[PDB]
């Protein structure tokens, strides 16, 4: 409508440089105001960054500026919450200034006081109804004199409570004059709208109207200012007004938060409506589900894998996973050599599943960082980058060694998937958040892999005796001669067979000692030895490896 | 609980026994299900504070 | 809105009279109007569904983000 | 033993004989559905309750009423199978008879004005099938029993946590079915408070002075009174010597004799006993004591006039000197000494400020609703209709008997409003059990909760519509005439539909059945849900609900709940307790009479069970006679213990009674833990069917019962000699004796073959009774879709080794084999649903065309005339299946498409391309396609290939039924003929159709001849009827959505064969994941016959504290090698004695069995076909908790020719070398949930997004981006990376400009960045300042 809540004429056209009646096409014509509608032709996105106003026929007090702790209007006030509750909600009526010796300032009255006084004197007894008379308070009241005699009344007096009330007092006067903020804007007498595009209004796909509860609160708001307008030019009588002007600061108040102060207003079917305080102040409001975290392109998730198939800084990726998010580096790539005609042509040809589409994507996985999660992401390990190498089946491999870096055992959970697009990004992915460069710990100087795998213990057992059955009673010159005994099959790696180990330390100043000796072990600890690199001493494998003999 | 499981997981066991340590079993279970949100709550508050 | 009670009041003697949902044949031809109006008015006359409504039986995941945005563009036809 | 226990037996392990009978698992659905809709004239249940407690109905002016006659159940419209197919509310009308009575205002009782009656249409009720599903919208949604706490008064304390100083407090609450409760609390300032619907806090005493009771009556009541008389110089009173129990003496107590107790010692029980045989009557106690107690009557001055002092008063020398002057010499003083009684009272009636009745009514009225100038009617008109209401204030029949429990009363039956009397006696308990004498008691008790079932939910949901159309009928009656109108146009049928549909469609119990196998239907109707309305909440759960009560034995198991936030909360129900006619769990027990167990069973509560013994399973039964042990161990009172003979009341059934099916189906529970158990059963529970379903090896011996109890298989109600086998319809010859006269004794089953559900799997019916083979009452005659032969079968017996690998066994996976995929073993169906909807727009009205632009031949070639796809085409994801298009009007384009449309001259015709796509990734075969319409359009010559089809495929059964019964009558007309003459030639030669024209002799047989020919044309017109209601009932079933004009159902089955990425596990709980497939060569494998197809992990097996799959691995290789040994012997022919004999001692080797194989009496076919079904190994079966022991597991592998050791070593399938220690394998039987790796993948670049934050969805079915929470955040802001996280978040989430910027460069080789401003920050600017806050881009 020409005069609605989102109409064109206000917030801009709705279609993408288009007129309400459909008549101004040929985009070219740009800021051209319609004699019949009224339109400015613009983009669709202007409706995104503007808003409208509601014209008020009378003042209303915002109800977070009391009804939040420390109910800072009664800490500048000097009155208890219950008093101004009781003035605002029409029960009771307050003296904004008296020029005669009876009253003076915030002085209240009830309806029989009121009238016993209205009857004595006359044309000097100041006195309004809630937001009005709070609203003239707050515009004679000085705040410089209140201010000297608060830092006078301090000198004299030390009485814990009341000092600490002044100086709270002071403190909030002095940040009220230096913010350079005025008490009329205390009250509220034009409301902005929400934008359009914040509480839309499309047509659900079951052939029916998906409608917003801010709307709903905004069409209340606007139904009981229309009232409250007609009422007044009608001379309507006082309990009437009185009434009207509480629905009006009731109404206000849902619309800024809905329902806490008393019963909540009731809402579609069974819920009360959500105000912009839900919004603000819930647990599913806007600051932690979509500033914190929220969706983001380029991702997925995939089930985990069982099988190293790879190095360690490396991991297996089902051809999928890059058929749906590399594909603009493929259509890049394609038109780069130019086996592809057009970008549109390429998206088929990739839909189609070519050869050479893959052939493609093999170049394109070819050194490219990608980032591994594991939710919850708890300490740092929880993030780590990789680079993923084609493979069947279409669930995610993940290193043996970061099970304990993830936290999530091999039980059927579930891996995300990111991929960084820019130069920067990969290449501070590919540096600091490698899984060679990151292998300790953030909480100690721990190496982080405690690992599980009776493997591992198979290995303690290799590391282990036995008895002198078969095989035991020879000498062996180096490990690689025991590694062929043993897989020769002719004896066990339990054999007590001195071995010629030709061990390497460091030098004073980096350099390396060779030293050759015989050596009392069996055939396993000579081939850990021999995995061992030409760095480590040969007094730490002597024992038998467990937890944390291999930790340490 | 004053008496305690004489037999064991090789031998099989009754119907009492089994009774008396699953509500033990489904006890910790419980506490640790919902000590994995304090935890989460005490992580939110110490990233808050530094 | 009198069109609307009007059928509803015809549809409660219906549907005591005969046990079953009134056909719109049967409405059009007591009504003396044709069935495209009677078609327009059911099809009009539904209460808009609120946008906080949970889709599943529990209240995790509400009708906040259930919506595709098929007003804009998309990268593609852009590029 | 039936045939279906011939065809094969499963070993039963049982030690003690099973001596009750199994009940129906599906029991408390069914009962509670009948209880709710059975007529009962004198049963206070269901509408008849209903009916009863709403009419008659009074309205305000009292002249006419609307009093309830009786109803009338509907007959289902449609048929199940139709139901599910279109999609329409399976239901039956309901007409309830009511008549109108108008009285005259002159008359007095003048009652023949008006007296009308008519049947009044109210609504629709859904009906419940055989298995016990609800068909609403189409879908099979079910309520499952809801826990809450029964109606009446609970006595709680509360254990600290919430205090000032450590003092322990009591409350007791009223929990009523309908209304307010009442909660009497204890302040810590040693006051009795109260509180109405948690509101305010009042005294005591206000209740009780607003029911007409004065101060002295209150003290009368709680308190006692003692007489104390003066003569002018004394002060003596009648003490009773009982009542000085724990009282310092302060002065000599001289009673007609010397000084029995001394000063300043207390009172002791000799001293006790002592001053009662003394028979005191008078002691002369000092003016100091009695200085300071609290008067009980009002004493009036009989000079004066008026009151000296009132009750409530503390005595003083000039009031007792004043009562000895006025004359008042037998003062009543109450009694309030010591711990024995509590001046609680008193103090409360010193808070309390009001005086008499009308002051407590004024405090009521303003407690209950403040800001109300309270007046004298309206308080109390409000007091009499919160309470004192029947039609407003009524717990239950059950619930008056609770009351009168708790306050042991001696009648169970009472009003349903309470009395002037009832809330003293609560109060009176109250302080008594205050003042130490009664005991707390506690919610974990199952004597405290009840359960409320379908019916119960259905009764309290025609309650409320009930009350809201007796409001409507209220509002119309006050106004309109009482002669032209009608009770027919006054109640209005839409307020009871809408909340029983809003019920039934979108309750928190109304849930989705799980369908994947008849066993999660089964855990699922029998299970026990606490969340939901009426009851506590997901968050209000704390720790000290969610633990298992010891009174929780045979009742609930407690191995059978969803882990996560709803742990302890939804739990199954235990397969042999029961829901009486109270709504508490029971189990059947049976009585030790002097250590004599008789056959008497009685169903015993909680509280009926927490007072006497109960003896377990485990003791031994002496040929049916007494205990062996003396000391017998026993439960009782929450605990165990060895008592005697004599002190043995109740014994159980059996040791299965505590866990449920879905938790017990485990061959080896007690060698479990109780949370791997638990995860066992939920595997179980949620496994999937396979291809080919497969009995398993190891199982239990209750699995017929659920087999047959599920209701998905072929349910034999009569049982008789089958005629006609097929894939879809079976029919069965019912025998003579159960033939009834009337009717035919030939029952027809139609095979549900490929059925719809919420978790779409291969539903199907697959036959199983050839061609020959009688059955009686209570058999199946087909299959399921996880059933085998007389068992469930959820998942497959495969080959599994325990033995560690290169890294595919890493942490708790599976590794497989590749004849596991080449066999079709582990292969399911998937059905997914695709619908393809036309809607017209405001522009254009909506059609359907198969030429669509833009489209070659090849998407073209499988679509037919109209677009759609052929029935038995086989389709990829990418392919167009319903061809629909839309008119598209004057779109302006940019100058480049203009230029380009010149340049190449084609038309473009504005027409949108909205047609259905397969999905990417899906590659199957549509089974069936469905075209619904509405009866405006047209079939447009599209539908009515299907309608044709349909028909082609119907008229079989009834066809089949028709020529058997004309069959029948030909062959009766041919016997009377052979009876009346000689007619032998001149009949077959003849039609048959022309018999009733041959005219014999005038005699009966002309008679007889004609009353044939009557019946034929009687049944020629019910078959002619018959179609015609078919032919109704197919046209009726038009029903459309409105605005849509038709609908088109795919239904695209896909096969989605075994690939590495699922989900797989067992019944103990070794949930893992496919690793890899590995060829058999690869693998490891024995020495002669049996490579190893399944290698497991033994890491995390030792550390779980459960043996389990060892010992059923053990087990399974016995039962292999028995079938492996079998099978050798089949494979000869040497002698069918020596397979019987086998066969004999193998089923004959355990020591202590319970059921004895009777194998002489088959013949020789039962044995071969016997030894066919044990080829693929013999069924061992176990009880629960009663399981064999080593010993019996090695003599099992000794029989089979196997090592008693059971662990054998392997060769390696890639070098081939020996290993040092062996191996265990065995055969196994392995289950996996949906966890469908096509299904749980899902990743995407772009798509779409939202519209208040144009950030992409979350869903598979959504398909959007993936969540990015503040974990990852906090991760990335601890590593020394930027660039990452600005990355994704502002140019990837809802910055449109930054991320096409990063796409056109990306798409030409750029790799920039270049980022903007998110717009989520913008929309957060603008929501600020919405509540009136000026932030404006403040810059340098």
């Amino acid at each position: 409508e020409r005069d609605g809540l989102f109409c064109a004429r206000i917030f801009g056209p709705v279609k993408d440089y288009e007129c309400l009646c459909g008549k101004y096409k040929r985009l070219k014509h740009r800021g051209v105001i319609c004699e019949k509608c009224g339109v400015e032709v613009t983009q669709t996105k202007v409706r995104r960054e503007r808003m409208g106003h509601i014209e008020l026929a009378s003042p209303t007090a915002h109800i977070w500026f009391l009804k939040s702790l420390p109910s800072r209007i009664g800490l500048l006030l000097d009155m208890p919450l219950r008093d101004i509750e009781r003035v605002l909600y029409f029960e009771s009526y307050v003296v904004i200034e008296g020029g005669m010796t009876n009253l003076e300032r915030q002085q209240i009255l009830t309806e029989e006081q009121y009238l016993d006084a209205l009857e004595e004197f006359g044309d000097e007894f100041d006195a309004k109804m809630g937001a009005e008379a709070i609203q003239a308070l707050l515009k004679s009241m000085d705040l410089e004199q209140e201010c000297e005699q608060l830092r006078e009344e301090l000198n004299e007096t030390n009485s814990e409570t009341k000092r600490k009330k002044l100086t709270k007092r002071i403190k909030l006067l002095e940040a009220f004059v230096q913010s350079g903020n005025k008490p009329e804007w205390m009250i509220l007498t034009v409301l902005p709208v929400l934008p359009p595009d914040l509480r839309p209004l499309v047509p659900l796909d079951g052939g029916r109207f998906a409608t917003s509860d801010l709307n709903d609160l905004y069409r209340r708001v606007i139904n009981r200012n229309n009232r409250l307008k007609r009422l007044l030019d009608l001379a309507a009588p006082d309990i009437i007004v009185r009434n009207e002007k509480r629905m009006l600061q009731e109404a206000v108040d849902a619309l800024l938060d809905n329902g806490r102060r008393g019963r909540a207003i009731t809402g579609s079917n069974k819920r009360p409506l959500k105000s912009l305080a839900d919004m603000i102040k819930g647990k599913q409001g806007r600051f932690r589900q979509n500033l914190l975290g929220k969706r983001v392109d380029y991702s997925g998730r995939s089930v985990i894998t069982v099988g190293p198939y790879l190095r360690l800084h490396q991991c297996g990726l089902p051809k999928k996973m890059a058929l749906e998010l590399f594909k603009p580096f493929i259509y890049g790539k394609l038109e780069l050599r130019g086996l592809a005609t057009t970008i549109k042509a390429a998206k088929k040809m990739v839909e189609r599943e070519e050869a050479v589409v893959w052939d493609i994507l093999d170049e394109v996985i070819r050194e490219h960082p990608v980032l591994l999660n594991r939710a919850p992401t708890l300490h740092r390990l929880g993030i780590q980058a990789f680079e993923p190498v084609l493979i069947e089946g279409k669930a995610i491999q993940l290193h043996p060694l970061v099970c304990a870096a993830y936290n999530a055992d091999f039980d059927g959970d579930q891996m995300a998937v990111h991929v960084p697009l820019t130069l920067e990004a990969q290449l501070e992915a590919r540096a600091l958040m490698m899984s060679t460069n990151n292998i300790l710990s953030p909480a100690n100087g721990e190496p982080i892999i405690v690992p599980s795998q009776d493997v591992v213990l198979g290995l303690y057992y290799m590391t282990r005796d036995c008895v002198n059955a078969k095989g035991e009673g020879m000498v062996l010159t180096g490990p690689k001669e025991a590694e062929r005994l043993y897989r020769s099959g002719l004896a066990s790696l339990h054999a007590r067979v001195k071995v010629r180990i030709t061990e390497y330390e460091k030098d004073a100043n980096g350099e390396l000692v060779a030293k050759t000796s015989l050596k009392d072990t069996t055939v396993g600890r000579a081939i850990l030895w021999m995995i061992v690199p030409k760095g480590l001493p040969y007094s730490i494998v002597n024992q038998a490896l467990g937890k944390k003999a291999i930790s340490k | 609980i004053e008496t305690p499981i004489t037999a064991n997981f090789r031998e099989g066991l009754n119907v009492l026994q089994y009774f008396i340590s699953t509500h033990g079993a489904r006890k910790g279970l419980a506490d640790t299900a919902l000590k994995t949100a304090n935890s989460g709550y005490l992580t939110r508050r110490l990233v808050d504070v530094a | 809105i009198e069109t609307i009670n009007k059928l509803n009041r015809i549809s409660r003697q219906m549907l005591q009279e005969m046990g079953r949902e009134p056909t719109p044949e049967e409405l059009a031809e007591r009504m003396l109007m044709p069935e495209d109006k009677i078609r327009k008015v059911l099809k009009i006359a539904k209460e808009p569904i609120s946008m906080e409504t949970p889709i599943g039986d529990d209240e995790d995941s509400h009708l906040g983000d259930f919506i595709e945005d098929t007003t804009l563009e998309l990268p593609l036809d852009s590029a | 033993y039936s045939y279906t226990e011939k065809k094969r037996i499963r070993k039963d392990f049982g030690k003690r004989p099973q001596v009750l009978d199994v009940p129906y698992l599906l029991s408390i659905q069914l009962d509670s559905f009948q209880k709710f809709i059975e007529q009962d004239p004198e049963g206070q249940y269901g509408l008849e309750a209903a009916f009863r407690s709403v009419f008659p109905i009074q309205s305000y002016s009292g002249n006419s009423e609307l009093q309830y006659v009786s109803y009338r159940l509907g007959e289902p419209v449609f048929d199940v199978q139709e139901c599910q197919i279109r999609g329409v509310t399976y239901s039956a009308p309901l007409r309830v008879k009511l008549r109108l009575v108008i009285y005259e205002r002159e008359a007095p009782e003048g009652t023949v004005k008006d007296i009308k009656e008519q049947e009044v249409y109210m609504g629709e009720i859904p009906l419940m099938t055989d298995n016990g599903t609800f068909v609403i919208n189409g879908t099979e949604r079910v309520i499952v029993s809801q826990l809450h706490r029964s109606p009446g008064v609970f006595f709680d304390s509360d254990k600290g946590k919430t205090h000032s100083s450590g003092k322990v407090l009591y409350n007791a609450r009223i929990i009523p079915y309908r209304g307010s409760w009442l909660d009497f609390e204890f302040d810590p300032k040693d006051n009795l408070f109260v509180r109405i619907d948690r509101r305010r806090k009042l005294p005591a005493t206000i209740i009780l002075r607003a029911l007409n009771y004065t101060t002295e009556q209150i003290l009368d009541l709680f308190f006692e009174k003692v007489i104390f008389e003066i003569r002018d110089n004394k002060l003596q009173m009648e003490l009773v010597p009982e009542r000085l129990r724990g009282e310092t003496a302060s002065f000599d107590i001289e009673a007609n004799g010397k000084v029995y107790v001394e000063k300043g010692r207390r009172i002791t029980a000799r001293h006790i006993r002592q001053l009662e045989k003394d028979d005191v009557k008078l002691i002369e106690v000092p003016v100091e004591y009695i200085a300071g107690k609290v008067v009980a009557k009002d004493y009036i001055d009989e000079s004066t006039g008026e009151l000296i002092c009132a009750a409530n008063m503390e005595l003083s020398l000039d009031l007792l000197a004043k009562l000895s002057q006025s004359g008042h010499k037998r003062i009543e003083t109450l009694f309030t000494n010591d711990l024995d009684h509590g001046p609680y009272i008193s103090e409360t009636l010193r808070v309390d400020p009001t005086n008499d009745r009308l002051s407590a009514l004024v405090e009521i009225y303003r407690m209950m609703r403040p800001g109300e100038p309270p007046t004298r009617e309206a308080a109390e008109s409000l007091f009499e209709n919160l309470f004192f209401s029947e039609d407003r204030y009524d717990l239950s029949a059950v619930g008056r008997m609770k009351f009168n429990r708790s306050l042991l009363r001696e009648e169970i039956e009472g009003s349903g409003i309470l009395s002037k009397d009832d809330i003293i006696d609560v109060m009176k308990k109250l302080i008594d059990i205050r003042n130490g004498k009664g005991e707390v008691d506690d919610i974990d008790h199952l004597g405290n909760r009840r359960i409320r079932s379908v019916g119960e939910m259905a009764e309290n949901q025609f309650r409320v519509g009930l009350v809201r159309v007796e409001r409507a009928v209220k509002e119309r009656l006050s106004l309109g005439d009482l002669d032209t109108l009608m009770p027919q146009d006054m109640i209005n049928a839409k307020p009871i539909s809408a909340a029983v549909k809003e019920f039934f469609g979108s309750s928190q119990l109304s849930q989705f059945m799980d369908q994947n196998n008849p066993l999660s239907e089964i855990t699922h109707k029998r299970r026990i849900s606490a969340l939901g309305p009426g009851g506590l909440t997901r968050e209000r759960a704390g720790f000290e609900v969610r633990d298992v009560h010891p009174t929780h034995y045979g009742r609930v198991c407690p191995i059978e709940t969803p882990e996560g936030p709803n742990i302890g909360l939804i739990n199954s129900l235990s397969v042999y307790a029961q829901t009486n006619e109270y709504g508490f769990l029971e189990t059947p027990y049976r009585k030790v009479t002097d250590g004599v167990v008789t056959d008497e069973i009685h169903y015993l509560s909680a509280i009926e069970e927490g007072n006497y013994v109960i003896a377990q399973a485990n003791s031994n039964l002496d040929e049916e006679g007494h205990f062996v042990e003396d000391l017998v161990t026993c439960r009782s009172k929450g605990e165990s213990s060895l008592f005697s003979r004599d002190q043995v009341d109740y014994m159980d059934v059996s040791t299965q009674q505590v866990v449920s099916v879905g938790a017990s189906l485990i061959p080896f529970l007690e060698h479990d833990d109780a949370n791997r158990a638990l995860m066992g059963a939920n595997m179980q529970r949620q496994a999937v069917p396979t291809l080919r379903a497969d009995k398993p090896l190891v199982g239990t011996g209750m699995e017929r019962a659920v087999a047959v109890d599920s209701g998905v298989t072929a349910v034999a109600k009569r049982g008789g000699v089958v005629q006609y086998v097929d894939a879809s319809r079976i029919v069965i010859k019912v025998n003579e004796d159960e033939m009834y006269p009337g009717e035919a004794g030939i029952d027809i089953y139609n095979l549900t073959k490929y059925t719809r559900s919420n978790q779409n799997t291969c539903i199907n019916q697959m036959p199983c009774v050839s061609l020959g083979e009688p059955v009686e009452r209570g058999d199946v005659l087909a299959d399921g879709p996880s059933t085998d032969l007389g068992e469930l079968a959820l998942g497959q017996n495969m080959r599994v080794a325990f033995m560690p690998w290169n890294g595919y066994n890493f942490e708790d996976s599976i590794l497989v084999s590749e004849r596991v995929v080449q066999e079709d073993r582990f292969t399911t169906i998937h059905i997914q649903e695709l619908a393809c909807v036309s809607r017209d727009t405001k522009l254009g009205p909506e059609e359907i065309t198969a030429d669509i632009p833009n489209v070659g031949e090849a998407a073209l070639s499988k679509l037919d005339e109209s677009g759609i796809v052929y029935i038995g085409a086989e389709v990829t994801g990418g392919d167009i299946l319903v061809g629909k298009v839309t008119p598209k009007g004057e779109t302006q384009l940019t100058p480049e498409e203009k230029l380009l449309r010149a340049i190449f001259g084609e038309k473009a015709s504005d027409v949108k391309d909205s047609s259905l796509r397969v999905p990417n990734g899906v590659s199957g075969t549509v089974i069936d396609v469905q075209v619904f319409t509405r009866d405006g359009v047209e079939k447009d010559k599209r539908a009515l290939e299907i309608e044709e089809m349909q028909l082609k495929q119907a008229k079989k059964d009834l066809s089949e039924e028709l020529q058997i019964l004309e069959a029948g009558l030909f062959s009766r007309i041919r016997a009377v003929l052979v009876a009346g003459g000689v007619e032998a030639e001149k009949l077959d030669k003849l039609p048959r159709d022309r018999w009733l024209e041959l005219g014999l002799t005038d005699e009966e047989k002309q008679n007889q001849l004609e009353q044939l020919a009557e019946q034929y044309d009687e049944l020629k017109h019910e078959f002619e009827k018959k179609l015609e209601a078919k032919r109704r009932k197919i046209t009726q079933g038009d029903d459309l959505a409105p605005g849509v004009l038709k609908i088109v159902k795919v239904y695209l089955a896909v096969k989605r064969r075994i690939q590495p990425g699922d989900k797989m596990a067992g019944r103990h709980g070794n949930k893992g994941v496919i690793s890899k497939i590995n060829p058999i060569e690869d693998m490891p494998y024995d020495e002669n016959g049996t490579p190893v197809d399944i290698v497991l992990n033994p890491l995390g097996v030792p550390s779980r504290m459960n043996i389990g799959q060892i010992l059923e691995t053990h087990l399974g290789m016995a039962a292999k090698g028995i079938g492996d040994k079998i099978n050798a012997m089949l494979k000869q022919q040497q002698e069918v004695a020596k397979l019987r004999e086998f066969i004999q001692r193998a089923y004959d080797l355990g020591a202590d069995v319970r059921q004895k194989v009777d194998l002489s009496t088959f013949s020789d076919e039962e044995v071969m076909r016997l030894a066919e079904n044990l080829r693929k190994g013999m069924p061992i079966a176990t009880p629960v908790f009663d399981g064999a022991k080593e010993a019996e597991i090695k003599e099992l592998l000794k029989l089979g020719d196997l090592p008693t050791s059971g662990q054998i070593r392997l060769y390696d399938g890639r070098t081939g070398e020996q290993f040092e220690r062996p191996v265990t394998v065995g055969y196994m039987y392995m289950l996996k949930l949906n966890h469908l790796v096509d299904d749980k993948m899902h990743a995407r670049s772009t798509g779409s997004y939202s519209l208040v934050t144009q950030q992409p969805l979350g869903g598979k079915a959504q398909f959007g981006g993936q969540r990015f929470g503040e974990m990852e955040v906090w991760a990335l802001e601890a590593y020394g990376a930027a660039y990452t996280l600005q990355e994704m978040l502002t140019v990837k989430s809802d910055d449109v400009n930054g991320r096409t910027k990063m796409y056109k460069n990306i798409v030409d080789g750029n790799h920039q960045m270049e980022p903007g401003m998110p717009e989520s920050f913008n929309v957060l600017l603008k929501e600020i300042r919405s509540l009136g806050i000026n932030i404006e881009l403040e810059d340098e």
